[PDB]
């Protein structure tokens, strides 16, 4: 490794010897995003039957298939609660079917965009993993109540409505206080799974909430192509 | 891997928009914002720029500024990554004495002196101010010691044909940010306009002592450094013939021009964490690149003495200093200087934003006042966390109440804040008087002139001389102490009736005299002062 | 795999066809020219050299230059591939005097000068043209301080038998676009012609201190640099002898010739970020580069004062130097100086370009007529965007209103431009008068002639000597002062009737005289004058 | 800096420099004023060749000859012998302007020759020693080492570190005057040779090449 060596992969990336054109790195950039969760992941999404598409520069609803149909009616979808639907560019519509409409926008360089992505990827498939039936597939349950009381920097998982009805309740094994607020355990598994496949921070993960990083593990080890191979199974 | 172009240790994605290092267990953690559990703890969110090892282009990295794996000497609020760390170390002068050039017992004089950090502007309108140079002004004590020395000239006993020698007390001083370790740099003495009188050029590295932020260099518990004193290596003494001493009488003022030579800079080593100074690095390579990348503010909230310090700002025209990120007013200020705000409101310990006073230079009000034009606002103290700052900016902070000279160091106030400031009475005598004048106040006021009336009303002034307003003094319990027995032969103050009237006058450091007048003057009659006390004397007893 | 034959980083075919420097997010990015999406956010299009590490050959590469890795000092119109940084540093006079080598407090003159750099061209009919060396021709001050001082050499006391020594304030200052760091140059200082008084030689490594472009070495807030006043082991005087005294006398111009040795390059270095000065490049190495590759253009439209850029044009004949991009005059005046089109008229800051002076030297004037000849044309101003400048080319743009003397220096203007410049009348009284001159204008005005103007019309000159024409004084808010009273025995102007005039004269630099007439003439007869000021005497107060 | 015909492979690039002489004054080896005498000199380069019939010709070597001038500057000097006041038992001093002039094909960078001051024959006044790297200044072809703008060298002037004249005594002087004409024999000791170097292009100065290895072989090689 000599100096012009270095020098010469110093600015591998500051050089971009062939670009061409505006929109159609936009695209690589956006393959380059996806391509990176796992393909069971994927194929869970489309053996429950949903669709992901890559539209154009059109944030509120000139796009013709989120159009002026069926919708959202809330107040949170992000990590927040804003949902500004002017300035939105991931939506998911899953009324009859699931399906994500993706704005392309530079994910390679913003990574705060490109988490939102994974965030409504694991808010779709997140029934499928945190239920079997019609039930909370009692590791999940016991992984809560884990995370309950047991760390008080296991409040990145939650939110603040539901931090506090787990508070007041404080005993919520029942299944009357798990259907009231299934959406907060959707929440959280979502923002665990946002968490987890992240590149940048995986470790945050690791670090303020170590056995939800083992159930993350486990599921990217076998779990998902064992639930993929299920649904597959039944669909026959 | 992640990507990390400026190869310090943060990734690219984190230095963008945001992160903090975090404490778990006892191990540290560079995380990105969690804002949930990052505000909690009261953690810092911080922002680099992923293009440069150093951001604020001084010679500590962002990772070991972020992380503590710094010199301890450092300044604490250098341990941001868009705060410059680098010394500013100027000569504060002690005491001076003065001879002739050879029984010299009572043929010498001997004065206190009184040592300030200036910054020379520009001067009103009949002669882009701010320059990088440090340099600072002395003030001989005009007043007398002794009961009736009088006439410099011929205490000493001078003629046109004399010579006499110059020996002085100094101590360097580092204002900065950032500790220098062997070397000490090399001033000169001017004199006037450009007569330099010496250049002092205390030896290298026959020290090895640190001269560390907010500190002397002999320290205040030793002794001070003597100019040309112990000649041991300095066969030379410090001459000054009639003429000069004409104008050094004339004036009672010096100029010490201090320059930037330093020495090497102590680096932390990664495999057992020895702080250890490294003869490659060099603070003469670090600081043009500190100036030209950088915005200084200069404030003097704490205490009435100039403090500068440097902000890592954009430029525009250049591709690299686009990476920086955006600084605005509020925030240059919350993070260089101590600056907060309570309940929503920018305050520097109860002071409030809105009672200082800001100044820029040409350039600088240019491109602020453009910013205001297309901001559609006319107050700078309303839209102050919108003010865009960019890179060789100079703001000037200062406060709002006093009135400053050509170096902006504060040498008077208005009359109705001096009349404010004196009521408060501890205790009230024929001896003296007991009162708390605040610290800031009571470093403009020259002296003082006391007068007693007749219950009719007379003038008859006690020590009416140019020469006798030291009647001041400060115990260390906080309260000052006025003394009229200090020029009435050590016998107090003679009241011939009860329902006299005391007048106590206060003369500022604009308004004061050094020289007597043209044919004889050492009176009081054209001084303007200020109504300070006026009680009966049946009432101080 | 893509092919960089001469290593800066950016690929061939980016380097021939354009390439920009764009910021994303944070990041910095290298891309081509695309001219729909890159217009519109207002960048560059930089072309180069596939095969020169630096087209302008310069120590500074192409990428280097264009992402702003480099020095900061490097001025910003030489961040340009086709522009070279390199530095001009001359020698700045302020003032001299002049005692008699060995009571002597009366017996020196103290006088003022004025420094200019200078850029010699063709003598007229009766002695490449432009050469390349830095060298200023100072212009001692004629006039009187003293109210009673005449006649040097017996102002002094010199005879033919003795000989008079020399001692002088100067100053460098770098007028280029990039930083020397510890070296400065060994000017030498020619009286007359060639008769050499004395080589000016700063002490090796004696500072450490940078001299940035635009700057002055002893700062404008420090003290200069004096000449021999050291004494100690240099204490060798300046000395002449009568006849050289007497040629000074009667010149009153010395000239100060700088040679180019400059310290080495600090260089930009990719781990750290650190700029260090190379011990392994100098600037001796680049100089003779830069000057045979590159096309030479002076110009002073932002003052009156010339600046050279270097601007990177083809040699037809060498294969290396046919690979540079093409130059049109048009670009290397938009690029190097800071001309732009609002409308398309080139322009400079609202001066268009019909308002300045094209003149060439020999070559460059056979060369640019052929072109002329090929395209037709008569008017340059009409083809200034199909000029194509080449190699060794020198070109000297400058202001049409003045007039300039051999060195280039204005020297004084048209009549009707000093009457037109005095029709701004703030303040008339009887001990002067305040105007609002422009900046340009006063450069060339040596002085002011009063007399007054009976109802009838007379002629009483008031300062009527050739060496009493200073009275002229300048405020610094931008109004100037003429004075009266200078020259009129601390008493006013004698009004002796309100229907009077008061004639006031001006006399420009081209027009003055420095020295006593043949006979006896210290009479203002033989010195051609300009109407300035006429208004009657009950308008005036 | 390389002269534009020795772009050629097959023309040689090598310096071939010499001295220019201005003017030289003349006076008494020690109230002078009017006991000098100032005159304007002529150099050319010279290629010595045989004489006609009556004593190869062509030879490798930098020498020129001077030309003082022989006419009058004032209303009626004359008789330099007795315009300086010389008698038999007295000697002269001189002093001179030079001027270094490059009219080969490739620059010296650092060193200057050393030249040598021949009168008559073989009687050598002095040798031009004018010290190395107290200059770092280029001497590019056709054009003179301290350039036309400048002052030009002084011969033993300033005595910096020169506490020896150049002393004539009065035999020689009598050749001076018979002949008016001096001569000056310059060698070919020059510097290094800056070479391009290919990785960043910098043309430096190389501290092992060096213009005494190359002059022979191009002198051996070539058709002059
Ligand atoms: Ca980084
Ligand atoms: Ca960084
Ligand atoms: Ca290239
Ligand atoms: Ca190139």
């Amino acid at each position: 490794k000599t100096e012009k060596e270095k020098f010469k992969d110093s600015i591998n990336n500051l050089v971009k010897t062939e670009f061409t054109n505006e929109t159609l790195d936009k695209i690589q950039q956006t393959q380059d995003l996806l391509k990176k969760i796992p393909k069971d992941v994927l194929e869970i999404y489309s053996e429950l039957g949903g669709e992901i598409y890559f539209t154009d520069i059109d944030l509120v609803e000139h796009k013709e298939l989120q159009d002026l149909s069926e919708e959202e009616k809330n107040s949170m979808n992000s990590r927040g609660e804003k949902v500004p639907f002017a300035s939105r560019f991931v939506f998911e519509k899953k009324r009859e079917t699931p399906k994500l409409i993706i704005n392309i926008k530079d994910y390679a360089i913003n990574s705060e965009q490109s988490k939102e992505v994974y965030y409504e990827i694991g808010k779709g498939i997140s029934l499928d993993i945190i239920s079997k039936d019609k039930s909370l597939d009692p590791e999940f349950l016991n992984l809560i109540k884990s995370l309950s009381d047991d760390s008080d920097s296991s409040d990145l998982l939650f939110s603040q409505k539901f931090k506090e009805k787990l508070e007041l309740n404080n005993k919520s094994i029942d299944i009357n206080f798990i259907k009231e607020n299934l959406t907060e355990f959707q929440h959280a598994f979502s923002l665990a799974f946002s968490y987890y496949f992240a590149p940048d921070h995986r470790t945050v993960l690791e670090l303020y909430a170590p056995d939800m990083f083992e159930y993350m593990n486990k599921l990217e080890k076998g779990g998902f192509e064992k639930i993929s191979e299920s649904l597959k199974k039944e669909g026959v | 891997t992640v990507p990390d172009r400026d190869n310090d240790g943060i990734p690219d994605s984190l230095e963008v928009e945001g992160y903090t290092v975090d404490v778990k267990n006892k191990r540290t953690f560079l995380s990105p914002w969690i804002s949930n559990i990052h505000e909690k703890k009261g953690l810092t969110k911080y922002k680099s720029s992923p293009e440069k090892w150093s951001t604020a282009s001084d010679p500590y990295s962002d990772f070991e500024k972020v992380t503590g794996r710094i010199d301890g000497n450092v300044s604490p609020e250098a341990n941001h990554p868009l705060v410059a760390a680098y010394p500013i170390v100027h000569v504060d002068m002690e005491n001076i004495i003065l001879s002739k050039n050879e029984d010299s017992q009572t043929r010498t004089i001997s004065k206190n002196t009184s040592t300030s950090r200036t910054h020379t502007s520009e001067v009103h309108g009949n002669a882009a101010g701010f320059s990088n140079s440090n340099s600072s002004t002395v003030a001989i004590d005009h007043s007398l010691s002794l009961a009736g020395e009088r006439t410099w000239a011929e205490t000493m006993g001078l003629n046109t044909a004399d010579t006499a020698r110059l020996n002085a007390n100094i101590r360097y001083v580092n204002t900065g940010t950032a500790p220098i370790y062997n070397v000490l740099p090399t001033t000169s003495l001017v004199l006037g306009k450009n007569q330099t009188l010496a250049t002092i050029k205390a030896k290298e590295n026959q020290l090895s002592q640190i001269l560390a932020p907010n500190n002397y260099y002999p320290s205040k518990n030793l002794a001070p450094i003597a100019l040309n004193a112990q000649d041991d290596f300095s066969s030379t003494p410090i001459t000054m013939n009639y003429n000069q001493f004409l104008e050094l009488e004339k004036t009672k003022q010096l100029r010490l021009d201090t320059d930037q030579v330093y020495g090497n800079i102590a680096t932390y080593n990664f495999e057992n964490g020895r702080v250890r100074v490294d003869t490659g690095s060099n603070w003469s390579e670090v600081l043009p690149q500190i100036q030209e990348t950088t915005a200084r503010i200069i404030f003097n909230g704490k205490d009435l003495n100039l403090v500068e310090r440097r902000i890592a700002a954009v430029n525009p025209s250049d591709p690299l200093e686009t990476t920086k990120p955006d600084m605005t007013l509020k925030e240059a200020l919350k993070i260089a200087f101590g600056f907060n705000e309570p309940n929503g409101n920018l305050q520097y310990q109860g002071k409030d934003i809105t009672e200082f006073d800001f100044n820029f230079d040409q350039q600088t009000s240019q491109n602020i006042k453009n910013q205001l034009a297309e901001l559609n606002a006319t107050n700078i103290y309303t839209v102050l966390d919108k003010i865009k700052l960019n890179a060789k900016m100079n703001i000037l902070i200062r406060d709002k109440r006093f009135h400053y000279d050509r170096n902006n160091i504060a040498v008077g106030a208005d009359e109705s804040v001096v009349k404010e400031a004196h009521r408060e009475v501890i205790n009230s005598s024929t001896e003296g008087l007991l009162l708390n004048i605040d610290k800031d106040i009571r470093k403009i006021l020259s002296g003082y002139i006391v007068e007693i009336e007749d219950t009719e009303g007379l003038k008859e002034v006690i020590n009416d001389r140019y020469d006798m307003l030291n009647i001041s003094s400060l115990r260390q319990d906080g309260k000052t102490f006025i003394d009229f027995k200090k020029y009435n032969d050590k016998l107090p103050l003679y009241i011939s009736n009860p329902n006299y009237k005391v007048n106590v006058y206060a003369v500022t450091k604009e308004n004061t005299i050094i020289n007597p007048s043209e044919n004889g003057d050492t009176s009081t009659n054209g001084i303007k002062k200020i109504l300070i006390f006026s009680k009966k004397g049946y009432e101080i007893g």
